């Protein structure tokens, strides 16, 4: 089957070049029976397709007429990929972008997609998290539930990703959209609910990648200062 | 260009029930229509293809129907994982999509678990305090989330957010972040979630005492 992998930094200052690259396996960026796409979302623009390159004995390119002035969309046959480029970004521009796939030259709909972009316009530097853990009580656990977590705090930009003990655990996981701080910081919450059974046969560790700032954080979240390390009192 | 509007922008109907959402193209474009479903935070899916063909590795009860400029998805039988932002899309020219309908899964009333979580000794270091509010696996999606502090109630101090509905047991969970700086958490001592909720016979509280 074909997979369209995305790659690009998710920031771009006002005003300069927005970059990304979508990388094709299981087909070619020069199949004549293919054509490939650019296709951004936000509330501004809803679902906006911005255009394709597609090979015919020839290269041709079509571009929307929102983006014509600003876009350029090249194909790499070396590396089998495809590009985006955006020329003089502004806030209007922040979105998740997506490249996908339409069978011939798209008038069968897009049935392969990337797993998407998303880009911030802003001026603000990549700031990683921290992160906290989010330790129930004791006694709020009597009940047969145990709700854990983890706090991923003054990052920038989005997104963040958290899994909890490398992807093993997913029942019962709710991570949740991050909210902008007062400070132009975001700030999440992932939390797991488990039997409270559990707390002292399992161990409970969230993993926080902030692709932004290369920041992989691996928190491990239990309810005893009697055997920490580092001794208080 | 091509204009296409979705018709309703959103709506709840029951596991089980006969779904049917509209879209309405400008003018006419024959079965040049597609259809997707986008769950949060991925991508759009295909469901449908030249107005009524079935796309590959979909279930059968997603079917797509009319012709001209007006065209209908339906759902034969809802499923819990059914919630999804669906779209439609023209190609007859240069690729427009509608706004999107939100389709959401209406159930029995479920009350929240509350959880209540004070800030980590770490954080504290740092010099600010977030004490966590959690409400967990309810429906419907109104809740009513209050913090005291000494029972004196807050404003302007704390962050809510809220899952998509769950695709299992479609229920909701909210979070509320209460901040402060380290001074004024160690100024107080009792902190308290006040919750109400459809599923509540009266408010629950959850609450800790600092230190």
């Amino acid at each position: 089957q074909v997979q369209l992998q995305q790659s690009g930094p998710g920031l771009v200052k006002p005003s300069q070049t927005l970059s990304l690259t979508c990388a094709i396996s299981g087909d070619s960026v020069s199949s004549q029976s293919a054509a490939w796409n650019w296709i951004r979302q936000s509330p501004s623009r809803g679902l906006e397709w911005l255009g394709r390159i597609y090979y015919r004995s020839k290269w041709y390119n079509d571009y929307a007429l929102s983006v014509k002035s600003r876009i350029t969309i090249n194909p790499d046959t070396s590396k089998n990929q495809f590009s985006l480029q955006l020329n003089s970004v502004t806030p209007e521009d922040t979105a998740v972008y997506y490249c996908a796939r339409g069978e011939g030259y798209g008038r069968e709909g897009f049935a392969i997609w990337g797993q998407g972009t998303l880009v911030t316009v802003s001026s603000a530097s990549t700031k990683g998290p921290s992160v906290f853990p989010l330790a129930p009580s004791s006694k709020s656990t009597s009940g047969g539930t145990a709700a854990l977590g983890c706090l991923v705090k003054d990052y920038f930009p989005e997104p963040v990703t958290v899994s909890w003990n490398s992807g093993a655990l997913t029942s019962g996981v709710h991570t949740f959209p991050a909210v902008l701080q007062s400070s132009g910081l975001y700030s999440l919450s992932s939390v797991v609910t488990v039997p409270s059974s559990s707390l002292g046969t399992q161990t409970y560790i969230c993993n926080v990648n902030h692709k932004p700032s290369n920041t992989k954080v691996d928190k491990k979240v239990e309810p005893d200062y009697k055997d920490d390390d580092d001794k208080g009192a | 260009d091509i204009q296409m509007t979705q018709s309703p922008s959103s709506l709840s109907a029951s596991v089980g029930d006969r779904v049917t959402i509209t879209c309405r193209a400008s003018q006419t474009i024959s079965n040049t229509l597609a259809w997707y479903q986008q769950k949060p935070g991925k991508a759009p899916k295909l469901l449908i293809y030249a107005a009524s063909n079935l796309q590959s590795g979909v279930p059968s009860r997603f079917s797509g129907s009319g012709s001209g400029t007006d065209f209908t998805l339906t759902i034969s039988s809802l499923q819990p994982e059914d919630f999804a932002t669906y779209y439609c899309q023209q190609y007859l020219s240069w690729f427009t999509f509608g706004q999107g309908t939100k389709v959401e899964i209406k159930r029995t009333v479920a009350a929240p678990s509350v959880f209540i979580f004070p800030p980590s000794d770490e954080q504290l270091k740092s010099g600010t305090a977030s004490v966590v509010c959690l409400l967990n696996n309810f429906y419907p999606r109104e809740a009513k989330v209050q913090w005291k502090v000494d029972n004196a109630l807050q404003s302007g101090n704390s962050q809510e957010s809220v899952t998509e509905q769950d695709s299992k047991d479609s229920t909701y969970s909210l979070s509320s972040t209460l901040t402060l700086s380290k001074a004024d958490y160690e100024k107080h001592k009792v902190y308290a979630c006040e919750v109400t909720h459809q599923g509540l016979s009266s408010p629950v509280t959850k609450s800790f005492n600092r230190g």
